[PDB]
């Protein structure tokens, strides 16, 4: 990957601050990306991956709401040594960023979401990744789809950035790095997929926000 | 209105979470 600190100063800031999305293609070269692409396959095939989960799960089916299954990545699990060198790259960019997203302190994150849509027409109808303040501030996702033709397989991740006249159509393009601020500023959805689609996602705290998620949780 | 949070991608909540 190119030199995080111009990277993140130069563009990521900057288009973050501005915009509340972020499209860096090509961010690791096609030999980390198809090693990745290897990686994600053998998950699959080996069966790690269940049905996408909600943070509330009320009367409904989760598969009306997302199609997709996932696993989640660590980084340091046999096998997947590319996925965790994606995520230390991911975080070599945030960390580069201290203090410049938002008011945002950023101090750490989920693990890895990495997700299929197994084609079939599955999606994620439209939401927000963090609407009630679970300390999620920047959504960071990348795409390892060699070969994808959204014309005739879909999947176009859309983004209904606030206060914009125009919505955000990201191709799920191979080796294209993606962020947006998680918050309803960004609602968005995964249209139908008809090809099998893979996307890996972690998800930064801001360390207030987190911290008052988590004694909310442990208090009940 | 609808609670969002039944859409909302799950992440867990407990154990540590990841320190950069
Ligand atoms: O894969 C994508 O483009 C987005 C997935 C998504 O919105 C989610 O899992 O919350
Ligand atoms: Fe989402």
């Amino acid at each position: 990957p190119l030199p995080a600190l111009k990277l993140a100063l130069e563009y990521i800031v900057p288009c973050m601050n501005k915009h509340g999305i972020c499209v860096v293609d090509d961010f690791l070269g096609k030999e980390t990306g198809q090693q990745i692409g290897d990686e994600v396959r053998a998950l699959h095939d080996t069966g790690k991956f269940t049905d996408g989960q909600l943070v509330s799960q009320k009367s409904d089916s989760s598969k009306d709401i997302r199609g997709d299954k996932i696993t989640w990545i660590e980084g340091k699990e046999p096998g997947c040594e590319t996925i965790g060198l994606l995520m230390s790259s991911m975080d070599d960019l945030i960390r580069h960023c201290n203090g410049k997203l938002g008011s945002y302190k950023i101090n750490g994150r989920t693990k890895a979401m990495v997700a299929c849509y197994p084609g079939n027409g599955t999606g994620y109808v439209r939401h927000v990744d963090n609407p009630n303040g679970d300390g999620r501030c920047v959504t960071c996702i990348y795409y390892l789809n060699k070969d994808w033709d959204a014309k005739v397989s879909g999947g176009i991740l859309r983004i209904f950035p606030e206060g914009k006249a125009q919505f955000a159509d990201i191709e799920p393009k191979f080796d294209r790095l993606l962020f947006f601020w998680s918050d309803r500023r960004n609602p968005h959805e995964v249209q139908p997929a008809y090809a099998t689609r893979y996307a890996i996602t972690v998800w930064y705290f801001d360390a207030d926000e987190r911290a008052r998620a988590k004694v909310k949780y442990l208090t009940g | 209105e609808l609670d969002l949070e039944t859409l909302a991608p799950y992440i867990p909540m407990d154990g540590e979470d990841f320190q950069l």
